[PDB]
């Protein structure tokens, strides 16, 4: 139960210090029913070429880090064959298998909260005073694969408490216990299909709740890598490639 | 099927009857563009001349595949192949045939069977579409239709160098409408006496 | 009436000249008692035109080496023929170390002995030899200077044939070695139009553009013999 | 299916370039039920003497023609035995088999829309400005066998779009395909019987949607002939002959 | 037998004046055997996305035209998903269904020889005199989709007689008989797979053997369109996209 292997497509992930697997809302990704669908054109289900593990950028965990987030359909729109299909097709649909990995040693300590927040809408500080109706820039609402850093993690940059973020599919990475978190997310939206460009079904939040710490001499560079794989990907409404 | 006014250009008093058909003729052979129009049924444009477009005006939302039949009214000796293409949402008006052919299309060959049917399959993100207008509601656009010359309009000596095509449009068996409302236009200015 | 004489073996299993090597005493052509002939049966028109009737060909062959002086005189001289597959060291002199043939196949004969004859298998890395290769052997930009490589297929380049006077001093006589080839166990694919114009070079089908002659004979009028 | 023969009465029509047959509203002409009737007198059903093909005037299709129309009970009221019965009797009832014929050559081109418009009420241009309540003259509302020419075909001289005229039993004559149109119409009215003089159940419209065209040298005279036959004719309420 | 329909992928071709179908060397395209193969990696068989009809440029048949040719793996290397796979993969393999179409009228005349010449190596005029060892430029050996025009059709620009070109899978387009030629070609090469960029398995030749002719007045523009579809396409040896 502490060891596990995730194989999908032509990619395999290994781990010897896992903490089980979470299946968001107790549901596995699935394809769209014939009665839940509307688009009449036959969709493309590329399978193995898009349903595989993509490893996005690595972040560095510092004793003062606040946390980061990634919007999901988004992080992959410019990567591999998944990205190509997401650009050529109007409609997209899929679940995800997210595997956040971060290892240290038996002498390091700290705890990361890895959670999935559906429809993660970002807010602004409203000019500090709260009298200015400002809005988050494109660079912040859809940060891409590089993710974005939280400025006010306590309120998740959206006026909501992070202490309650656990009502969402989550898992923790407690260095003294495990070195990775695995969460499987089904397609969640009020529509059977939607644009992979304009809409971000959910956001991945990785936030340090218990600060990283260690004594001088132990390796100081502790990376946090994000690996994710689409599941049951379906695309429809073919046309030319659109970036945004 | 009712006549689709693809050639909704002439507004002259004497030229109204020519909006009912568009021209096709001998070209230079470089896959020239013939005509273009939005596939949106309840939107201002060509579809307003059809019964479908008129009935749509009475409903807020619709769903289903549409179909457009093109009838060639040239002479028996006239030959030719056209490429009618349907470009789903997001795809800007194809600049050339090589771009238009990447979407849903049909190569039409003129012959004994005068007409051909382009089916505009229901390819939407939402189950229903509200009427598309310029601006925000362009979210519900259906796409674009464009006729190109696959080869060329060929004819012998003695036969007209210009012929016309008549487009007829209607809905498929899976077409449905919901949420009654009043048509955008009221045919009255002052009290009716 | 039998159809046996038109089988591929009947047609091709006839030895024909494909190579000719000169080993003169004085001159500018192999005057040091040795020679390296690049194995290519495309140097003589008769044999070449026949095989070029087909695009691909797979076969074993029988090579015969007829040696003598330029007058046809048979002389008491000992020669050494060596097959140098591509990659093996080609001899740079009559006393080259490569003549040790520890692994390459060699034949030692006197001009007084009947012509040496030997059997060769189908040694291409391809499934058949190509008399025509419409392409380039390497990737990259194909500039004017390298157009020399167009139509050159390495799967047809079987190596070199080397000859020498078995000695350490100049031979007392001028020699010539004619190489004949007889194909056996022949398979052939895709027939093509038969050579129409004179041949000019080995690695290509170039023809004299100013002397393009008709395939055959001509006459005065179409209504008269 | 391209060839056909229509025999009724002592008349026969032939065609080798037809396009099937249309049966208006999916119903064949029939006689009046005993429960749909009111007039108590026994009707006359002359049969063969009135249910036959009558060939009305011929029109010339020009490169600039606008179109013509014929009101139906009317076109026949002064022809053959059908006309006599229509004049002597108050009440009339019947269906029709309309056969419009027009042939050209494999080098001519053009398309005629042949349609049946029930209760085809004619309107006027209202003095151009639309302030004058003028009305169409008897010569125009009931043109007789000579038919009448449309002044504004786009609106069918009645303020309605011709582009939608196809919701009515129709057929096209595309010179490169067929040289005739056959439409069978049942008796349509809100009454079981009616006057053949005062009321015109429907109108036959023949309109060029795709202009006639050909190169100089090909015969320039391209006629359009109208042949029609009553079906299941019934008359009642006998008296003296009335013309109008 | 004069009519036919070719459906493959999401494309359909129609014809009512065909002359049967030729299957090059009496063999249908097929996939590579497990004993004829060498490359050990599992190939990609995209199927419907690459095995469909692609319509390349149109040529104009003039009373003085000499003829054109197209090298095949080549013509498609920059088109659709077939082109993408041909660029991303080192090894390629496939057969083709070639459909050349050209229609006229019952008053036009002429005959085109449509043939497939495997390993169609191009030669040069050698500076006219034949003393200059010149070579054909890249623009001529691999003309792309625009094809290339023959300068000396009698010798096929390669020193071989066109009169014998019929020993190759061919078909004729005799305007008084048919308006298209269909040839199905299997994968032919001495290797199970090869580069779609460096090697051209065969060439398509369209040459007027009997000059086009007609009287002034008949449409003078007579196009020749080339439509072709890959069959049993297989690719292997994946890497980055290479153009040449």
């Amino acid at each position: 139960d502490r060891v596990a292997q995730l194989t999908i497509g032509n990619s395999t992930i290994t781990t010897q210090e896992a903490a089980n697997i979470i299946v968001g809302y107790g549901e596995w990704p699935s394809y769209c029913s014939d009665d839940d669908a509307t688009a009449v054109d036959k969709p493309t289900r590329p399978d193995v070429s898009v349903n595989r593990f993509y490893t996005l950028d690595t972040k560095l965990w510092e004793k003062s880090s606040k946390g980061w987030y990634w919007k999901f359909p988004d992080v992959l729109t410019e990567t591999g064959v998944f990205g190509q299909n997401a650009q050529f097709h109007y409609l997209y649909r899929s679940g995800f298998c997210i595997h956040v990995q971060c290892n240290a040693s038996k002498f390091h300590q700290g705890a990361l909260l890895v959670a999935i927040l559906p429809e993660y809408v970002i807010g602004t500080v409203a000019g500090g005073t709260g009298t200015e109706d400002s809005h988050p820039p494109y660079k912040q609402t859809q940060p891409g694969a590089d993710g974005f850093e939280l400025q006010h993690p306590y309120v998740l940059d959206a006026g909501i408490p992070i202490s309650q973020l656990t009502v969402c599919p989550h898992q923790w990475i407690n260095l003294r216990t495990n070195n990775c978190a695995t969460i499987i997310v089904p397609y969640m939206n009020t529509l059977p299909f939607d644009s992979a460009l304009n809409h971000c079904n959910f956001g991945l939040l990785v936030v340090p709740i218990s600060p990283l710490d260690f004594d001088q001499g132990a390796t100081p560079v502790i990376p946090i890598t994000i690996t994710l794989a689409p599941m049951c990907s379906e695309f429809a409404g073919l046309r030319q490639a659109v970036t945004q | 099927e009712t006549i689709l006014e693809v050639n909704n250009v002439p507004t002259n008093a004497t030229s109204l009857m020519e909006r009912l058909r568009f021209p096709v003729s001998a070209q230079a052979g470089k896959g020239e563009l013939c005509a273009v129009f939005r596939a949106d049924p309840g939107r201002d444009g060509p579809w307003q001349s059809t019964m479908l477009g008129q009935l749509c005006g009475y409903y807020t939302q619709w769903s289903g595949s549409l179909e457009v039949t093109f009838m060639f009214t040239g002479s028996f000796m006239a030959t030719g192949k056209m490429l009618i293409a349907y470009t789903p949402p997001g795809g800007p008006l194809p600049k050339d045939r090589a771009t238009a052919m990447l979407g849903t299309h049909v190569i039409w060959d003129f012959g004994l069977q005068s007409s051909v049917t382009l089916v505009i399959p229901w390819i939407s993100n939402t189950h229903y579409r509200a009427h598309a207008r310029d601006g925000v509601f362009d979210y519900y656009t259906t796409g674009l239709v464009s006729i190109w010359y696959q080869t060329n309009y060929v004819v012998p000596i003695g036969a007209p160098n210009t012929a016309y095509i008549i487009a007829l449009a209607a809905a498929q068996k899976n077409f449905t409408m919901k949420l009654c409302k009043d048509t955008s236009h009221i045919l009255q200015t002052a009290s009716i006496q | 009436h039998s159809t046996a004489e038109t089988t591929l073996d009947s047609f091709f299993s006839r030895a024909g000249l494909v190579g000719e090597i000169d080993l003169p005493l004085e001159g500018t052509t192999n005057p040091n008692g040795y020679a390296n002939w690049d194995i290519d049966i495309t140097g003589y028109a008769q044999m070449r035109r026949k095989v070029e009737l087909f695009t691909y060909m797979r076969f074993d062959a029988e090579f015969t080496f007829v040696a003598c002086t330029p007058t046809g005189q048979v002389v008491p001289q000992l020669l050494q023929y060596m097959f140098v597959p591509p990659g093996a060291p080609k001899p740079e002199s009559r006393e080259s170390l490569a003549w040790q043939t520890a692994t390459n196949p060699s034949v030692f004969v006197k001009l007084t002995d009947p012509p040496a004859q030997v059997s060769v298998p189908f040694m291409s890395p391809a499934s058949a030899y190509q008399w025509f290769y419409d392409g380039y052997p390497t990737f990259g930009e194909h500039k004017q200077e390298k157009d020399l490589e167009y139509g050159a297929c390495p799967n047809n380049m079987m190596g070199t044939f080397s000859v020498r006077n078995v000695g350490s001093s100049k031979s007392k006589y001028p020699l010539v070695v004619r190489i004949y080839m007889r194909m056996k166990h022949v398979r052939a694919w895709i027939p093509r139009p038969m050579r129409n114009q004179n041949y000019l070079f080995k690695a290509n089908p170039n023809y004299a553009g100013n002397s393009i002659k008709p395939t055959g004979t001509s006459r005065t009028a179409i209504t008269t013999l």
